[PDB]
């Protein structure tokens, strides 16, 4: 019985859009500069909750007018899923970010929106608030990223004592900053940010070597790619981005072996068949 | 689709500053 | 003080951010006790520490200092009662501070 | 394929689960590769036994692994900890009424375990077979059927399981109600050890005045330690002995009640000293007053002095506001500042000098808005005149044994 | 199959192993009386497996048991027994300030910024401050590793920079505190339990050694008692009064905190003597710490001495034997020991006495099979040059008074 939440952060509260109304989640999450991205349909919804939503969600106020000095410029929304039976939940966190677009895709007789969220998408921050450093090595220009980003930060990789000149004199806003720590070091160690917290690690090593993940049972067949395992699954609330995973398949045996996620596609739909997490992942080391 | 990743594209090109 | 929800399973493990610390606490049920083997950042810190009412799990001080935090149960544990009955509260450095200075004078 | 389950970090104990097949693997190894490890072949059996064992070890090993750490451990384990410092976990008894008065007719027998009841619950089980003789009435023997302290007040007591032929029971006042007690907890255990521990991590001075501060009416303590070696003034109070405590009390609580804290909180070896001649009340007389030791049946004598009483006198010339205030409102607050109703200010406890700058804070705070003109100070002997114009200072500083009292009516409101 | 107890010598509980013949007899006349018991076989090897399983048993359970002792444990097991007598296991830290930097004009001097003392120093600033125009800054600053360290007072070397700043540096106004280290004191907290076996206690020589020894860096304590009260002299240290604790305290820790200590641990009223002149080195001259007694009342003066220091020197000669080459490890396991990393015996500390017996024991310990032949060490004053080879003896008394070093460096090697 699948448990799939939309929880808005409004200046009325929280109004979390369950999994009773028609809702469809298609997120993308990736170790990369990009901010990870979700798609979200939306049906059955009423006039008063479109009025309360839709009429938030806005790119004005910043443009043509001023009314911005913090959040609240832009709606933040997280989403939980995961699956309830017997009475307990597995109710996880799967994504965390900001609106940026809106529209509507069905109309009536259900009229049926579909926003975009994007991780991080409070890019619109004080234009850098604190200066760079002006030599320092590559741990500390990531400690002073995280710091102006707000996010904690799990710095693990061999590149951290080594010095920079001038480690990001050009960036203009908070946004930047992931794209400079990716630009720097780009064979393998590429820095995210996943929910909210922001990793800067090798590609090729697991942020967490106690938390591996064990898969037995996928749908379809684990596979080979050009770098790694590529599999799907069932939603199971413990997999996330760049964390380590114990393949151990049936219908591919030379597949087995431990695993770094690389990537993740997750596709939610309470009242549609799909409802499966797609994993990229390569070999770790 | 690919309107999504049009979306996506033009998301990418928005920061703080016109210059 | 914060809060760490629980689930009525006699053995399990709760993987969490606390205090600018990632800690990840496997709470099992041993013969007739409770014991949590608790790590904190990847690296283990102790293992089978028999769970009670009221006594730090993390009690030799190098695992708590410098303010690391603490893990304390409001009573006895019990899987049975997890969740609601029963909960286990973080504290930090300054709070569990605060709580040893408390309990060092009952 | 043990591993080391001991390892430094305390004992690790794996699941059930990867024992089982640990122990399946071992039997595979040995007996063939492809043997039936099925649960109802002999191998099988023999798997399931292996792997109750060395999972019973493993848990018996991780519950008794860090016993002798006593703010964790348990059971026999923490009774053995707790018996170093003489806590000793009770026994749960339960209570032990005798000669229970029972009306009844005739011969009428009542058998073991009757089950009378008292009033508010506390059912309790006869504990002896009796026969009522021919003057009707006898006496029983019952015991609680729970554990504790149970009441067993004078009283009828109700019967829940009777024969026929016993007409009631009562508690007359000849019998010997034998409490019971209910056992000690485990926490409240370790909590006695953490209250020994507080007692005894304290030196001769702290440990003098938490004693002597918890007893009641007891308003302030002075506790002064010579640890010079010669018969000296250190601070103010001078002593009679080189090696010598003094301490003072105030407030007017009962001469045993201290006289125990004291004798409790006793350092040893260094005696006490009422000090020389006027250094605070040598009350008691020359010899100090003696106590019985709780532990042995030999006693302690203990001295300690009453603080010099002084009479304060207060002057002060308010101009009155726009609100209107009575002079009655000024004295009650310093009253209540002097006695240390207060907060954050501690008043006029022993060794706490007289300033009739800190009076003026009192007042202001107390009463806002009124203008002070000149406040003054004057400090007399207990049961004097009182001082005289000109006496009064802006400022009396008081020694380390005296304390001064405020009353109403030693405070002059002039409104000018 | 059985448990041997030793049960004054090694205390220990050793298994016996020779098991294998009990699975055997345990087959036999439960499975028969002329089961094949011979390798090569399903029963031989299962009796095998069952044995070796049942010896691994006994191993952990003896192991698990030996752990209530100490002497036999490790990390988490023997702090078990540690906190029993509540001896702490003890934290780590890192954290400087007021350090100056002399700089160009308006620099941006931001955090973290990388410096360097002698001993790998690793120093970073707390926050970013940004240069005043008139040139002169002070930062506040923290250290990489988590030991106890001593930064010169003058400015050595630092890593980041815009190229115009020239220099930081260490003032004597800059506040350094020697941190304390985990445990590192690992196989010495053997030794330091023996010492601070009474922390728990107070008002007793002992219970002030332990928590004078409690304080952070606070190497080594003596404490000496005066129980006989004729001044003269006991187990060293003339005595000027009859009653009073004489405490020597090495290491590199806060007057305050330690005089707090030392007044918390003070045993009633007996004073503090530290005269003798030579009788170590006075902490401030006459009248020693005030500090304030938690008791509220006077400010008391508590007084200790710190060790005359000594350095020593170690010639070693050696026959390489064995086959075994190792040029320059000799003089690490000296200084390991006179550190007192080695277990169960303690190293150079204030009550010690450099022998030249010991010193050849500690070579042989750390390294054997290279036969020691001479170990002379002799020794000076802090400062002075070489005592030349004509002093190196077999021994030297080093009285209670004094504690001695082993540098690196002193200690010369030669093969034979």
């Amino acid at each position: 019985k699948r448990i799939l939440r939309v929880t808005f952060n409004m200046p009325y509260g929280p109004e979390v859009i369950r999994e009773d109304l028609d809702v469809r989640v298609r997120i993308m999450k990736a170790a990369l500069r990009i901010q990870n991205r979700a798609t979200m349909e939306i049906f059955g919804l009423t006039t008063q909750l479109r009025e309360s939503l839709l009429s938030q969600f806005t790119a004005w106020k910043h443009r043509q007018r001023q009314v911005g000095r913090e959040d609240e410029l832009m709606i933040k929304v997280s989403v939980e899923a995961g699956y309830s039976d017997q009475g307990r939940e597995q109710v996880s966190r799967v994504f965390v970010g900001e609106v940026a677009i809106v529209d509507i895709i069905s109309p009536p007789p259900d009229i049926g929106i579909r926003i975009q969220c994007y991780t991080r998408q409070i890019d619109r921050t004080k234009t850098i608030r604190n200066m760079p450093p002006a030599n320092t090595t590559f741990v500390k220009f990531v400690e002073w990223g995280a710091n102006e980003m707000g996010l904690n930060f799990i710095c693990d990789t061999s590149y951290n004592d080594q010095v920079l000149k001038n480690p990001g004199r050009s960036i203009t806003v908070a946004s930047a900053i992931l794209a400079s720590i990716q630009d720097m070091y780009m064979p393998d160690v590429a820095a995210f940010v996943d929910d909210d917290i922001l990793i800067v690690k090798d590609r090729d090593k697991v942020i967490r070597p106690d938390e591996v993940t064990n898969v037995n049972s996928f749908v379809g067949i684990p596979s080979w790619s050009e770098w790694g395992v590529e599999f799907q699954c069932l939603f199971e609330p413990s997999i996330r981005v760049a964390g380590g995973v114990a393949v151990e398949s049936l219908m591919n045996p030379s597949v087995n072996g431990n695993y770094v996620i690389t990537a993740l596609e997750y596709d939610l739909a309470s009242r549609d068949r799909p409802f499966y997490i797609k994993v990229m992942g390569s070999p770790a080391a | 689709q690919l309107t999504t990743a049009i979306q996506d594209a033009q998301n990418d090109s928005a920061t703080k500053i016109l210059y | 003080m914060k809060k760490i929800p629980l689930t009525a399973v006699p053995n399990q493990a709760i993987s969490f951010n606390a205090g600018s610390s990632y800690w990840k606490i496997r709470l099992y049920q041993n013969m007739d006790m409770m014991n949590a083997d608790i790590s904190r950042d990847g690296v283990i810190v102790c293992h089978g520490v028999r769970c009670f009412g009221g006594i730090p799990l993390l009690q030799y001080s190098r695992q708590y200092r410098p303010d690391y935090g603490n893990f304390v149960f409001d009573r006895d544990a019990d899987w049975t009662l997890f969740g609601d009955g029963i909960n286990l509260f973080y504290l930090d450095g300054a709070e569990f501070a605060e709580y040893q200075a408390l309990a060092t004078r009952k | 394929a043990n591993y080391n389950y001991i390892v430094d970090t305390g004992v690790i104990v794996a699941d059930t689960a990867d024992v089982l097949s640990d122990v399946e693997a071992e039997f595979r190894a040995a007996l063939g590769a492809n043997i039936n490890l099925a649960a109802s072949t002999p191998q099988g059996s023999l798997v399931a036994a292996e792997a109750i064992a060395r999972s019973s070890v493993m848990r018996n090993e991780a519950r008794i692994a860090n016993t002798i750490n006593p703010n964790v451990s348990f059971g026999t384990f923490l009774d053995a900890i707790c018996a170093l410092m003489g806590i000793e976990r009770g026994s749960d008894l339960s209570t032990f009424g005798y000669g229970v008065q029972v009306t009844g007719r005739s011969q009428t027998r009542i058998s073991t375990g009757s089950r009378v009841q008292t009033p508010a619950g506390a059912i309790f089980t006869v504990l002896s077979d009796v026969t009522i003789p021919a003057g009707g009435v006898a006496t029983i023997d019952i015991k609680s059927q729970e554990y504790g302290n149970i009441p067993l007040p004078v009283g009828n007591l109700i019967i829940i399981d009777g024969t026929i032929g016993w007409s009631g029971a009562k508690v007359i006042a000849s019998t010997r109600v034998d409490p019971g007690s209910r056992q000690m907890s485990d926490a409240e255990l370790k909590n006695a050890r953490v209250n020994r521990l507080a007692i005894q991590g304290r030196n001769s001075t702290m440990a003098i005045k938490a004693y002597v501060s918890a007893v009641p009416n007891v308003t302030s303590v002075n506790v002064i330690e010579n640890n010079t070696g010669a018969v000296q003034v250190v601070n103010g109070v001078s002593f009679t002995l080189p090696y010598a405590v003094w301490v003072c009390v105030a407030g007017n609580p009962d001469k045993q009640a201290v006289a125990d804290a004291l004798w409790a909180a006793h350092n040893g070896g260094t005696p006490w000293d009422y000090g020389a001649t006027n250094n605070g009340v040598p009350v008691d007389g020359p010899n100090g007053v003696p106590v019985r030791d709780p532990a042995s049946g030999r006693k302690y004598v203990v001295k300690w002095t009453t603080p010099i009483m002084y009479d304060g006198y207060v002057n002060v010339t308010v101009q009155q506001g726009s609100s209107s205030v009575a002079p009655e409102a000024i004295q009650n607050a310093v009253v209540n500042y002097a006695q240390g109703k207060v907060e954050g200010e501690e008043g006029l406890v022993v060794g706490a000098s007289l300033s009739a700058f800190e009076v003026a804070g009192a007042i202001a705070r107390e009463i806002p808005g009124i203008y002070i003109k000149l406040c003054q100070v004057a400090c007399v002997a207990a049961g004097s005149p009182a001082p005289a114009p000109g006496d009064f200072t802006s400022e009396y500083v008081m020694s380390a044994f005296g304390q001064a009292t405020i009353s109403v009516g030693n405070v002059r409101v002039t409104f000018v």
